[PDB]
């Protein structure tokens, strides 16, 4: 398989993704300033600039949302599951081999904040994944390193 | 004495057998069985084989689906000596298991639908069907093959006898490699799988928000719609458009940009209204067409004023001695081609040296009526739709002093037939300014079966097409016409 | 009734017997050069002459059949009970006396072939019946 | 007891039957004198004293003969026969219930001789309330008997009811040569009545299948359509075929005939036309009488072919383009299509052969073209006009010669013209007394001026006044051309201009 058309396969789904991310969000209609604390272990808006760390934090964020109880988000997690599968694809394309990120433990927090608030750690948790998977696209565009 | 009596196997496979013919208490040779299929055919000893000098192997090659013989599923083989048959035999059954799989996207990329028909399996009884699949996380190989691990699937049975399987959640990018699985009293069998990928089988929806419309001063029908939601956006849009009516008379355009929202096409008669609808598919032209959108219907405006004014006729009523006669303007409704797509109001312009110039707006009504007193007077009729008033509009002008000229010297009428008539004329030698002629008939004593037609000044003669009564008398008047008005005209009453 | 119209009527019954068995077994074709063992009970391999001989191989033609579930042959068998006693008035017309005796069948051999070979029996059967009317369709004139 | 008692008090019986009934009416304390009672029919019909029967004293009886189905009288369903003394009816009654016992049965059997069907119809039944109905059959052992008759054993069969309003059930396994014996028994409160039982054999009562691949053609060189077909598998028995025939179109005015000899699989009929299609259906049905005829068979069409080769070659005649000083003349040959005798069905294509003394004979195809231009050089060129379907070219055909030298050979002497009317002119003429050997004379006119007003006729060499029947104009200026035509050519022409 070309490696072109692995990164057009992973740029589509980082537009399905931003476009199902849209769709939920239309429904959920959240004001952005309510500030939840507690929040630290959903990954930031900060530049992502290599390979592994879109695969950590995109695991990071796959973990965060099958917490969440509802279908969508699961189906997403599905999409972030596969994500990853281009991910390490593209990985193998440039001869760089991505850690393998299965060992991020479940975060003791999420049992503790979810309870507190369902709905607004799903919202703030789609937001920073979108923005991130923006910052990922405008990434794979200028060929990000491994 | 038979090993084995039944067998399995599907078409497209070879076969083996083992025989051991016991009469009374004697064994015979295997070099004198005679072997036998449903008592009928005498089998080639070609296919035969001595593996003992007891035992007669037959081989059978590239077997091929059974017909049913009646309430029998299988054929009966037997192993003979010479011409002495043993009542016992075997049983042979091959089942059809090529059967095909029709799956699909649903445009919101939520389900799988898969559909097949049992129609093959129907031959037997007792059989049961389960689909077993596997899903791979990556594509689709080139070459699907039975996994190991792979799951039942739940499918209903539909009223078209088709049986329709759901998958939900799905894996756009995973290969579901499948194949159906019967399972009868005798074991189970498998259809040759299949893999499919749920992104190349989508099937969009319909296009939205579509809107027709003819572009003003240009004729152009342009449609506007609203592409539905799609990964890419990269879809191959079909649309389809026509007259309507009773029947459509569809015709179809592409538009191979993706990024078009709207586009403007060529149509014949502006005046229509006309049914459009539009489907898309994927740009690379994989997966299905979406429906067709729903039909939009286009307006019949006035694209452009009327081409030309109505000609018009006038009919004097009023004594010889009067200077004052009224006037009446006779004139037509413009056709299609004149009127374009409509005549909204006719409007008819005058034309005098002291007061100028006005117009009456006449409305729907191709008369008007009006006294005549100045010496110069010209009229003019417009047509006026939506857009404003007609371009080229016949002039007429009336003049006292003008009409005393008589530039009519001769004039003759014969009658063809009851359908035809010709007319001779000649004309005064002097050199008069004549635009046209001016043919204007009736019946003599009616005063309501009026005729006129103008005709070009350079024509001499003249044939009318009309249905002529011999026994009725017809009055025949031409009328030269000028700049400054109507010159005397020539009368004459028969042929 | 006359004599004629019975024998007339006779020979239309065995030729419509004989068109069904045909139209039957067409998807039934056999080879009658093979024989098969354990069938001799069921006969055909002689000529036939007499009234009783065929008096007693039709009851014998009946019973076999009747052991047979199949619709179709629930209906030949009713048509052969037609023509048997129809060769039995047949018989009372010629003017003999004779005393009518039938019977006698000791069929647990045919019960044994019909659990064994429902195919065979039935095929054997239909071509012996089938050559047997045609050999007294012969005989008939 | 009751001042009125009626013994027996309600009686059912069929049409024609006889019934009688019996009362002793009590007119307070007194019980009325048996001579002095009348009898009334739903206190509408006095019943007439002839009738009247005496039993005693006290008992009086009437005896109903002939009777006649009752007629439902809105919810009542039987005449009320009301025991009077003089006119003083008491509001009691015996109900007397008639129905028609004669209900014809319909019955069928399949062309596969393996199904029996029969139907009856309920028609007269709607008239007993609580009436419940039951089929009852009897199988004899071989023919029906002669006098039908209900057996005291029957079976009973259940029958339905459909859309129809009639009532269906069958029989399978059936009895070829068994007489079936059955009858409709009706059972209600009080008593039971049987219909007149009627045998069926079944063999009489059997349709069969209409007959198959029937084929359809039309006889090349005698002119019969010719039609094959095959016989039902059953029945076996010999079976009369009737043929029917028509046109192609909306509407078929078909043509019967029939067809005796069943050994006959082909036949044969005249024909009014050729080049049509016409459609044709066939039915069988046993030659005694029994069963009932096949429906029809499915509708044929024939196909059209060219039966000959064209009867006539077609009329031509000539257009002279060319100067006359030139020796080259172009020479245009106009002809009409065939018509359908002359055409017979059609023809293909038009082939136009020559002769000369120098290049001999040969043939230009024209296709469908009903013209042919060509030059003139030859001083002798014979041509001919071909019409060929798919079979050849025509039997007899047209011949034409040009001559340079015997072109000024002047034959004609007079020519006159006299108009009749606009739709009819007379011409005539008179001969030169040369002892010319005139194949036949050629009329050609046109208007004078008008190039296409082209028109002409060919006349026989004897007449010597024809009349043209034409629209002729008496304002346009009209030329006439007669042409003496003779073996060796065409003669000089004489020509007039107008009348």
């Amino acid at each position: 398989v070309p490696i072109q058309k692995v990164q057009d396969d992973t740029k589509t789904l980082i537009k399905t993704i931003v476009t199902r991310i849209n769709d939920i969000s239309h429904t959920q209609s959240v004001s952005a300033k309510q500030r939840v604390t507690g929040l630290d272990f959903i990954p930031g808006l900060h530049p992502i600039l290599s390979l592994s760390k879109m695969d950590q934090t995109l695991a990071v964020y796959q973990q965060v949302l099958t917490s969440l109880p509802s279908q969508n988000v699961l189906q997403i997690a599905n999409d972030l599951e596969n994500l990853r599968d281009l991910l390490h694809l593209l990985a193998f394309s440039k001869s760089c081999s991505l850690p393998q990120t299965s060992g991020l433990q479940k975060p003791e927090s999420l049992d503790g904040v979810l309870e507190a608030s369902l709905y607004s750690t799903e919202v703030v948790a789609l937001s920073r994944l979108q923005g991130s998977l923006q910052d990922i696209l405008q990434q794979l565009d200028v060929s990000p390193e491994c | 004495v038979y090993f084995p009596p039944k067998i399995l196997t599907s078409v497209g496979s070879n076969a083996s057998f083992h025989c051991i013919y016991k009469n009374e208490n004697q064994i015979i040779s295997s070099k004198q069985i005679v072997w036998w299929r449903n008592l009928a055919e005498k089998i080639p000893e070609i296919q035969y084989s001595i593996v003992s000098d007891r035992v007669s192997k037959v081989t059978f090659s590239n077997l091929k689906a059974t017909r049913p013989r009646g309430k029998f599923t299988y054929d009966a083989v037997y192993c003979c000596n010479e011409q002495a048959c043993h009542h016992r035999y075997a049983e042979l059954y091959v089942i059809d298991v090529n059967i095909n799989i029709s799956c699909e996207t649903d445009g919101y990329l939520t389900k799988m639908t898969c559909r097949w028909s049992p129609s093959t399996i129907q031959s037997l009884v007792g059989s049961t069907v389960q689909l077993r699949y596997h899903r791979r996380s990556l594509y689709c190989p080139d070459s699907p093959s039975i996994h190991p691990t792979s799951e039942p699937k739940n499918c209903v049975l539909q009223r078209d006898g088709f049986y329709e399987c759901v998958f939900q959640p799905i894996f756009l990018l995973s290969g579901y490699t499948m194949w159906i699985r019967i399972n009868h009293s005798l074991g189970s069998l498998d259809s040759p799988p299949t893999c499919v990928l749920p992104d190349s089988v989508v099937k969009p929806l319909p296009p939205s928000n579509v809107k027709a419309e003819i572009t003003v001063n240009t004729g152009l029908l342009k449609v506007s719609w609203e592409k539905p939601v799609f990964p890419e956006n990269n879809l191959q849009f079909q649309i389809r458009y026509g007259l309507s009516g009773k029947e459509i008379q569809w015709k179809t355009h592409e538009v191979f940009d993706a990024k078009s929202k709207s586009a403007s096409l060529l149509v014949s008669d502006l005046c229509a209204v006309y049914v459009v609808q539009v489907r898309c598919r994927r740009l690379d032209g994989l997966g299905y067409w979406s429906n067709w959108s729903s039909p939009a219907y286009t307006l019949v405006m006035d694209v452009k004023v009327p081409m030309r004014g109505p000609e018009f006729w006038r009919k004097m009523d009023g004594d010889v001695t009067k200077k004052e006669r009224n006037v009446t303007l006779l004139w037509k409704p413009l056709t299609k081609n004149d009127s374009l797509c409509s005549v909204r109001r006719y409007v008819v312009k005058h034309r005098t040296a002291h007061n100028g110039t006005w117009s009456e707006d006449v409305g729907n009504r191709t008369n008007l009526t009006f006294l005549w007193t100045e010496p110069a007077h010209t009229v003019t009729v417009l047509a006026v739709n939506s857009l404003g008033a007609s371009l080229v509009n016949f002039n007429l002008t009336f003049s006292w002093p003008m009409s005393k000229v008589s530039a009519v010297e001769s004039l003759s009428a014969y009658p063809l037939s009851s359908s035809c008539v010709i007319l001779s004329w000649t004309l005064s030698p002097d050199d008069y300014s004549l635009l046209y002629l001016v043919i204007e008939w009736k019946i003599l004593n009616e005063d309501d079966g009026m005729k006129w037609l103008r005709i070009p000044s350079n024509v001499k003669k003249f044939y009318i097409h009309d249905n002529f009564i011999p026994i009725e008398k017809y009055q025949f008047s031409l009328y030269p016409v000028f700049m400054e008005g109507v010159g005397k005209p020539k009368i004459i009453n028969g042929f």
